């Protein structure tokens, strides 16, 4: 799995691949791989998917028992903290969970905090999760900029998506974006590997080394 | 158990009357021991009075004497017992002392005193015993829980009586045996029916007995220094009187 | 008097008051009546509504395909006596798979109902039910009480002025009882019943509710439009 | 004690306008033993719905019990009504996370018609985790099965001749009546090369005229 | 891996701990702070598991937090050091232990004198004048054996400091991505830009 | 149980056209010694229903009490108990594959495998299959043990499918589980020469012929074998 | 928890008022604020349980709060566990399987619901409701005012009508409050400006 | 008649008083009962104070507690909620009335509540409970104006102070003033300090 | 449960039996804090009769009246307490915090059985500074501050002549007043000094009477 969630000028874009795998078998190759917590509030799943799945749809839940009583939204840190908890308090049971909440809130702005099976919680500006993290990493550090347009960060996303499902086994697919926009969040669409990776071949010139 | 308007517990009165109907016992601090009364009396001429003793021992120094309902004391008796060995004797590897003991005893009939669903004990136990370090001690435990040390005391139907005799009669200089014949004297005086060995009964905190220990060979124990009188002995007593 | 307030006191004369008050629980309600054939039961309720602008109770509670019920005096003791109903037949099916014959969810009923008429702080059930089914003994009836009753009845009509509904039914007794092969003349009669306990209103599509189990009838409850071919 | 078995059955559910459809052998295995030739595994759930339970057969049969009891307490409390696809896949989804540490070693799936009236599929991992899908196979021979259904109901790697590779064959409709023939070849591909298939295929079709079953001979050597 | 060092001055604590975070290949973030404020005189520092010490070390803020708040008066660090070893102690028997490694630098406002207490996961406390956890004492502290005074100021405290990191910076395989320095005094707590 | 100690080793059972024939041997082994030898491993539970246990001799007297509860409590409070209502072969499949997979799922397992042979009261048979896994299924012939690999093919060449089933009358289906009696007690170092037999037919009843011997054993060709090799 | 001999078992408040029709429902409430020093938007005697359901009540005392909650948390399970929102006579069970209530809210299975709790805990759907000292008055309006035709405009000016009628002072935007639940919009309180409109719309079918 | 045997409980606590201005929210109380719960919300009650130490524990953990659960620290509405939650739960009970006040994390806008034995909890500008909560409320109802609010920390103390000596006989002695200020400077006046603001409003006292 | 009118009734009978019981004096001065009991018979033994004064820990003691019986149980309660305190921390417990748990205790048992017929004063000093301390508590679970103040059957008449009787400057002045207190109200006095650095200290039988005599000297004088 390939998941990344970089904040910017705009916002933040969420990149994420569809490939699922169950040893060399592929088992599908159109998962979704971001969980909708709430209009303005986003999970990007990771590592094992019926427990990132079964328990962020809990934590939708929980949000909106929030918003029920509060009368206002869940902080994307409330959030990320409940989370963390949660899979702290199954920590040697055997949970395997990457993920990023990534949210907008009036009080906050663009944040992003990493969950993990660990327990960890970090807040940051870029992160990358799944086993093509690195390569994710290699084409957003090279490339990354805070003041970046929102075309130009949506391309880096699905580049740096497209570029570990190259190198990586169990990171094909297609390429799902989503950019977190300060009223709400947007849904930028589903791009097939196998043709986005001809377009930028393309286009950029790059991948010089694969016949075609 | 609650508070009167008048600011009084309202069933332990009642328990203090129900030993006030009680026979009467004793006890008597002498400067080397402690003695501790009372009369038996008997359901019928068929029963085995010698079956019961209403002197019983708590540890091996310190010994109880009661006034009131019998089988109350004998289930305080054993929880006594129990609380001196588990709670105190488990741990200090040594039986409490007799202040110790007496507090745990007394803890015992409070909390039926500040408990619902259970009426306060109706009985006054005179606990003697004696300490490497207090000495000698002689108690007595109320039916709420309030325990105040004694010189030389009596409870049940001739306390007051009794009381007045003790006050004329003891004196800081009494030895074991003054204290025992002042105890025959006195519970003499308050016993309306016979009086003779079997009717009366003596306990004694006093100096060592390894005889009673039941082995030998370990110079650093020491062996029980309560003990009671047989019919025997009170009756060789009661002769010499 | 002063046996009145405890469930777990008998009278001088032996009576459990508190036991007999829950019965004039069911006095209070609205009547319904229970009929059956050797093929078919059936189960006829007069509705209340509070108010004018205000719907009517639903006095027939369906188990499943074989069984349900109709209820008199406090709903909420319905709706508890009638989920541990389902509790047991939904257990006898996952465990045997195995219909829960009839006799046996009365005396299971029984046995609930009889608990809280005997143990301090419970309450007993201010609720009757009438219980129909169809299983491999053919068709049944059963009347359930406060105080543990249940018997089993060829017909029955529980709640306010159910007396002449059930004199009713014991006059016809000889003739309802041989209705064979269709459910229509069955429900008639039930209706004709139930019409008995009527005062100062009538039979109509909004407070009838009729409901039906059988050979070929899996549990059916009629109502609103349906009822309008019976009333 | 080892508390879980393989019985070796094969599922497939496909999904398209009008119609869904759910096949799967009737073959039953514990080790290299036949334990009998017909054992239902794809059930007519009611409600327009039909489920499987493949892999670990007491696991499937404990799972498919618990969701009958639970579609049937919903009847009771929600006054008999039809239950939803969705719904019955959230349900499934709740029954399998409840043993998340002691799982269902099942591959459920359940196919029917979604509120829109289109053919939905929707397949759990033993865990949980429902992913809906337009074909979804599962079971022993899922590897063999479908990679073959990836190209003739989806025509991946298939293009337009004559375009030399740039223009896709374009993704039409398959009949209910062609993806039952693709359905009995595949089985008989998987019947042919897998060892614990070929005893007999069920197919339960599902439409707004209702589910319907048809079953189909294999080999069953 | 972390590194969290302490060294006890005349008149401060000076706390230095990595800013690195790495899980498994990757480093995910070059800025974590790894400390946490128990009170304005009264710092920690912790290192160890992933979880564990984040959800320790605010679990022993809130606790401390509460016992200040109910009590109406900053505990001493002897106090927080004391607490925070009772609950570490306490866990290692239990189902969960806490592998965290803490470090609390105080400044006494009442002895009116700096305290540094070395507390490992195990529970083992111990005042020093500088302390080091894991690895980072096998480099740092024969360094610090050798310049270390009691009468230093906060400047030489911090030269020594600079010393010990870049020691560790030197023959230390690992790449700990620099320290972050924060002082603790009679002014409160406060954060060295470049020590 | 985690092991078990005292084993009955296979239970072979077929349906013909108006019943069920199931047969089982008496041995109980305690491992490789052959130790009891008067064990009754065919369980009758009515008129209608027999059920044959193997695995832990233990654990199978614990699942003749369940049955023998099973049809006590049937009884109470059940006026029609005798003649309707009573316990189906189904019910009882049903009650004992409950309690096994649940003994399963507790980490505390009958090491028991259960065929449960009867008729329907509307005249069905009824054969079906249930180990300490609780994996459960039917089929026309069902075996356990070194039956499912011995005796089953030998029923199965008589009844290879449903289809078969109304062709098969009494004297075929009881000389095909006799010969596989024969069979097994020649292959299986666990099996006995004495062994039970019930027949369950919808019109004539249940049948129990118990304490029958293997007959017709082939032995004199092995006069003629000298060993390995020469 | 004792039978009384004829089978029984052993109003004050602020009035809440309800309408139900096949374009909506509608909920007002009066709020009778005690003081000007007061936060009048603090009292909310309007609550949602789920994004179609409200609950108007003659208080919120904190025994009406504790249901509140629990009728949150069923609706909430059940979106978590069905993948739909709880319907409303659903809701009021559980509520039931758990104060003077107007559970009131939409579905697509019977539409448009009101629902009111009887003393005895068993809720009866309705047209038209009202609860506190004022519904003894306001029942005979209801019975007079609605009509099977009746529109969502025609029935707000019904429940502020009513609330004129019965209140001890002069409508407002503040001293009185709306809401109303729409197959589209959902669960929503008519905001100050909308219910001065509203007000002033009263006031010129009185001129 | 639990709640109102409660209720006339409160009734002879000491009388506690609170005013929110623009940038302030200010507790007064007849001579501290104003607790600090969290770093930026107090608690004042008027009552039987045994009852009231259990109620103060309990919204202390819970605000601890809940800035543990969540990152975020607990806004007055949730306190003011937790507080009825927990005074209902005991319905002997607990006799005792509180206000809440302070602000919500990172915000600017002061808050301040009052709840009863029954459970009751609504916002207020300004409030009053105990023995002689009515006249000072009346005393509130005509100085206070939502149309003209405080301005300044020096308005709302010197409000507080007047309300509150509308009955006290001895201010310097017999009150206590506490200020709650954003971002947890929360503040509480000391006896110079209010003996000035007592000072210069005696001063206008005398002339009327 | 509440009385009508907001009263309660069991706390009300137990301040009753406190009123009923024995006394117990205190006198806090600038440098230590003194605390006076008067005994109040022939045959009870007066070397072991224990003193009403009792310590909780080192630094802090604990004076009664009321219900014998159940002070034994408050007072191991508060030595449990002090005891864990410094299990959980190393410091001590302050006075005002074992004061606090005191009150907390009685309370507890109000709303929870019946409420302790008991009221103490609590001195001590806390652990490291030098500071007197002076504390009172009732059934009710309120405590309060004190520079000098008593409890018991004696209190109606002797607290008003405490307030009669700028706090005292040194020892001598303190046993003075509080010998003062006890003899005025009308020698069988137990006198304990509370000093810092954990001194704690019972006034024997002829110091008592070498201030009482001192005492009545001055007073035949006038």
């Amino acid at each position: 799995t390939t998941t990344l969630a970089f904040r910017f000028q705009g916002g933040i874009i969420v990149a994420v691949d569809s490939r699922a795998t169950a040893g060399n078998w592929v088992a599908s190759q159109t998962v979704k791989k971001v969980i909708e917590i709430n209009p303005f509030l986003l999970g990007t799943m990771a590592g094992g998917a019926a427990d990132c799945q079964f328990w962020e749809t809990w934590l939708g839940s929980q949000c909106r028992l929030h918003e029920l009583r509060e009368k206002e939204r869940i902080s994307v840190a409330a959030a990320s903290k409940i989370l963390s908890n949660l899979v702290y308090q199954y920590k040697g049971a055997g949970l395997s969970m990457g993920t990023m909440i990534c949210g907008y809130t009036r009080k906050e702005g663009p944040t992003i905090y990493y969950v993990d099976s660990d327990g960890t919680r970090l807040k940051g500006d870029i992160f990358c999760v799944g086993s093509g993290q690195t390569f994710a990493y290699g084409v957003l550090d090279s490339n990354y900029k805070w003041d970046l347009s929102v075309e130009d960060a949506l391309y880096l996303g699905k580049r740096s998506i497209l570029a570990a499902a190259h190198r990586d086994a169990y990171s094909g697919g297609s390429v799902n974006l989503y950019h977190v926009t300060e009223d709400g969040w947007i849904y930028h669409g589903n791009h097939d590997v196998g043709e986005l990776f001809w377009k930028v071949k393309e286009e950029e010139g790059s991948f010089n080394n694969v016949i075609g | 158990t609650t508070f009167s308007p008048s600011g009084k517990l309202g069933q332990i009165d009642y328990a203090l009357t129900a030993v006030k109907q009680g026979v009467t016992s004793l006890g008597i601090k002498a400067t080397n021991g402690v003695v501790i009364a009372t009369e038996k009396k008997s359901s019928s001429p068929l029963a085995m009075s010698e079956t019961l003793s209403k002197v019983s021992l708590l540890t091996p120094d310190i010994g109880a004497v009661y006034s009131g309902m019998g089988p109350d004391y004998r289930v305080l008796v054993d929880k006594s017992r129990k609380v001196a060995h588990t709670s105190y004797k488990r741990i200090y590897g040594e039986y409490p002392p007799t202040k110790l003991l007496v507090s745990e005893v007394a803890k015992i009939m409070q909390e039926a005193t500040q408990s619902g669903g259970v009426r306060p004990f109706g009985v006054s136990l005179l606990i003697a015993g004696h300490d490497e370090f207090n000495g000698f001690s002689l108690y007595q435990v109320d039916p709420s829980g309030s325990y105040f040390p004694w010189k030389a005391t009596a409870i049940g139907k001739g306390s007051v009586a009794a009381k007045t005799f003790l006050e004329k009669r003891w004196n800081d200089e009494l030895e074991l045996e003054d204290a025992i014949h002042i105890a025959l004297l006195t519970l003499k005086e308050s016993v309306e029916g016979e009086f003779n060995g079997d009717t009366i009964e003596l306990a004694i905190i006093g100096d060592e007995n390894p005889d009673l220990l039941g082995y030998t060979g370990i110079p650093t124990d020491k062996g029980p220094r309560f003990r009671k009188l047989t019919s025997q002995e009170i009756n060789d007593r009661l002769e010499a009187l | 008097n002063n046996y009145d307030g405890d469930t777990v006191t008998f009278s001088p004369t032996g009576r459990l008051f508190q036991v007999e008050y829950a019965l004039e629980a069911i006095k209070q309600g609205s009547v319904t009546v229970g009929l059956r054939s050797n093929t078919h039961a059936v189960l006829v309720a007069l509705k209340r509504n509070a108010d004018e602008l205000s719907s009517y109770q639903k006095k027939i509670i369906k188990c499943d395909e074989h069984m349900g019920l109709s209820l008199a005096g406090l709903a909420p003791d319905a709706r508890v006596l009638s989920n541990y109903l389902r509790q047991q037949c939904n257990y006898s099916s996952l465990v045997f798979n195995r219909k829960l014959a009839v006799e046996r969810a009365g005396h299971l009923l029984c046995d609930k109902a009889q608990k809280n008429t005997q143990s301090y702080g419970g309450r007993p059930y201010g609720v009757g039910l009438l219980i129909i089914g169809y299983d491999k003994s053919g068709a049944h009836l059963l009347e359930f009480q406060p105080s543990g009753n249940v018997t089993e009845l060829y017909g029955t009509a529980i709640g306010a002025r159910s007396q002449g509904a059930k004199t009713y039914l014991e006059r016809t007794l000889d003739t309802f009882i041989k209705i064979d092969g269709n459910p229509d003349e069955l429900i008639k009669a039930g209706v004709e019943a139930i019409s008995q306990s009527l005062r100062d209103e009538s039979l109509t599509v909004d407070n009838l509710s009729i409901a039906i189990v059988g050979k070929d009838t899996p549990f059916t409850i009629y109502d609103g439009e349906a009822v309008a071919k019976y009333i | 004690f080892n508390p879980y078995g393989d019985n070796g059955g094969t599922i497939l559910g496909i999904a398209g306008e009008d119609f869904a459809v759910l096949a799967g052998d009737t073959r039953n295995i514990t080790d290299y033993s036949i334990n009998s030739r017909y054992e239902p595994k794809v059930f007519d759930c009611g409600d327009n719905i039909v489920m499987s339970a493949n892999g670990f057969a007491a696991d499937g049969d404990a799972l498919v019990k618990r969701f009958k009891n639970s579609v049937k307490w919903y009847h009771f409390d929600h006054n008999d009504k039809k239950l939803s696809i969705n719904s019955a896949a959230r349900n499934i989804q709740h029954l399998l996370y409840g043993k998340r540490f002691f799982p269902y070693y099942v591959h459920t799936i359940i196919a029917g018609l979604d509120e829109d009236g289109k053919g939905a599929v929707y397949s759990f991992d033993p865990v949980g985790s429902y992913e809906r899908e337009q074909c979804r196979a599962g079971g022993a021979a899922a590897s063999l099965i479908m990679p073959f259904l990836d190209n003739q109901v989806n025509f991946k790697n298939q293009y337009e001749p004559g375009t030399n590779g740039k223009v896709k064959k374009p993704l039409k409709y398959l009949s209910v009546e062609e993806v039952i023939k693709l359905v009995r070849d595949s089985f008989t591909s998987a019947t042919e090369r897998h060892i614990q298939v070929g005893d007999g295929l069920e197919i339960l079709i599902v439409t707004k005229d209702g589910v319907r079953k048809e079953f189909y001979e294999l080999k069953r050597d | 891996m972390d590194i969290i060092l302490g060294i006890r001055v005349q008149d401060s604590v000076i706390l230095a701990s990595s800013k690195a975070v790495t899980r498994g290949i990757s480093v995910l973030k070059d800025s974590d702070d790894k400390t946490r404020q128990l009170s304005p005189h009264t710092l920690m520092s912790f290192a160890g598991e992933a979880g564990d010490t984040v959800q320790f070390a605010e679990y022993i803020q809130a606790n401390i937090q509460l016992y200040s708040i109910r009590e109406d008066y900053e505990l001493s660090p002897q106090a927080v050091s004391s607490f925070v070893r009772q609950e570490l102690a306490k866990s290692i028997r239990s189902r969960r232990p806490y592998q965290v490694n803490v470090l609390i630098g105080g400044y006494d406002k009442k002895k009116n004198k700096p305290e540094l207490y070395q507390i490992d996961y195990l529970g083992t406390k111990v005042e020093l004048p500088y302390g080091a956890h894991g690895y980072s004492g096998f480099y740092t502290f024969s360094l610090l054996d050798h310049h270390y005074r009691p009468d230093m100021t906060t400047e030489e405290g911090l030269d020594l400091l600079k010393l010990c990191v870049q020691e560790l910076e030197k023959r230390m395989p690992m790449d700990f991505k620099g320290v972050i320095v924060k002082i603790v005094d009679k002014d409160g707590i406060r954060q060295v830009d470049d020590f | 149980t985690q092991q078990p100690i005292v084993t009955g080793t296979s239970v072979i059972s077929m349906k013909y056209d108006n019943g069920v024939i199931i047969a089982a041997d008496n041995l109980g082994s305690y491992g490789s010694l052959l130790r009891f030898n008067g064990v009754e491993r065919l369980i009758p539970v009515g008129d209608n229903t027999v059920v044959g246990i193997s695995g832990d001799i233990s654990d199978m007297q614990h699942i003749e009490r369940l049955l023998k509860d099973l049809v006590t409590e049937n009884a109470y409070d059940n006026p029609l108990a005798d003649a309707e209502e009573a316990l189906e072969p189904s019910y009882i499949f049903e009650y004992l594959a409950t309690v096994m997979y649940q003994r399963r799922s507790k980490m505390n397992p009958l090491w028991n495998a259960i065929i449960v042979a009867g008729v329907q009261s509307n005249g069905d048979q009824f054969l079906r299959y249930v180990n300490l896994l609780g994996v459960t299924y039917s089929s026309p012939t069902l075996a356990t043990g070194f039956g499912a690999h011995m005796a089953n093919p030998l029923l199965r060449k008589v009844v290879d499918r449903e289809s078969d089933i109304p062709k098969t009358t009494v004297q075929v289906a009881e000389e095909a589980i006799v010969n596989a009696m024969r069979v097994l007690y020649y292959r299986d170092a666990r099996s006995s020469r004495n062994f039970s037999l019930a027949i369950i037919d919808k019109n004539t009843g249940l049948t129990f012929k118990k304490n029958l011997q293997v007959e017709n054993m082939k032995w004199d060709f092995a006069k003629d074998i000298k060993g390995y090799g020469t | 928890s004792t039978f009384s001999p004829e089978g029984r078992l052993f109003k004050l408040g602020s009035t809440a008022i309800g309408i139900a029709t096949k374009e909506g429902v509608v909920l007002g409430v009066e709020k009778r604020a005690t003081s000007p020093l007061l936060e009048s938007d603090s009292i909310e005697k309007i609550v949602e349980i789920d994004r179609h359901i409200g609950c108007a009540m003659s208080g919120l005392t904190a025994d009406a709060r504790s249901m509140i909650e629990h009728a949150r948390t069923a609706a909430v399970t059940h979106n978590l566990y069905y993948d739909e929102d709880i319907n409303v006579e659903s809701l009021t069970q559980s509520v039931c399987d758990l104060v003077a209530l107007l559970i009131a809210g939409h579905d697509a299975d019977d539409g448009y619901q009101l629902f009111h709790a009887e003393p005895s805990g068993t809720f009866y759907r309705y047209n038209a409701k009202a609860i506190g000292s004022g519904s003894e008055g306001a029942q005979a309006e209801l019975l007079n005012e609605w009509h099977s035709s009746l529109t969502l405009k025609e029935a707000e000016l019904l429940v502020l009508k009513i609330l004129k009628q019965v209140m001890e002072e002069k409508l407002d935007e503040n001293n009185a409050q709306l809401s109303c639940i729409t197959k589209q919009d959902g669960f929503k309180i008519y905001d100050n400006e909308k219910t001065a409109e509203l007000i002033k719309e009263l006031k010129e079918k009185e001129a | 008649f639990q709640v109102e045997y409660a209720l006339e409980a409160v009734k002879r606590g000491t009388c506690a008083v609170g005013v929110k201005g623009k940038n302030c929210v200010v507790l007064g109380c007849e001579r501290s009962k104003v607790s600090k719960i969290d770093s930026h919300v107090v608690l004042s009650f008027s009552g039987l104070n045994a009852d009231s130490r259990i109620l103060i524990e309990k919204a202390r953990v819970e605000a601890q507690s809940h800035r543990l659960t969540l990152e975020d620290p607990v806004t007055v509405e949730y306190l003011t909620r937790y507080v009825a939650g927990v005074q209902q739960r005991y319905t002997r009970p607990f006799g005792v009335s509180t206000l809440i006040a302070g602000f919500d994390p990172r915000d600017d806008e002061p808050k301040l509540y009052q709840t009863e034995p029954s459970g009751i909890y609504s916002s207020w500008s300004a409030q009053t409970i105990g023995r002689n909560s009515k006249t000072v409320r009346e005393f509130l109802e005509k100085n206070y104006d939502r149309k003209e609010p405080p301005a300044t920390v020096e308005e709302c103390v010197k409000l507080t102070v007047r309300s509150l000596l509308e009955v006290v006989q001895t201010g310097a002695k017999n009150i206590e003033i506490t200020v709650v200020k954003p971002d947890s400077d929360i503040v509480a006046l000391s006896s110079e300090e209010i003996n000035q603001y007592v000072t210069q409003i005696e001063q206008e006292k005398q002339e009327q």
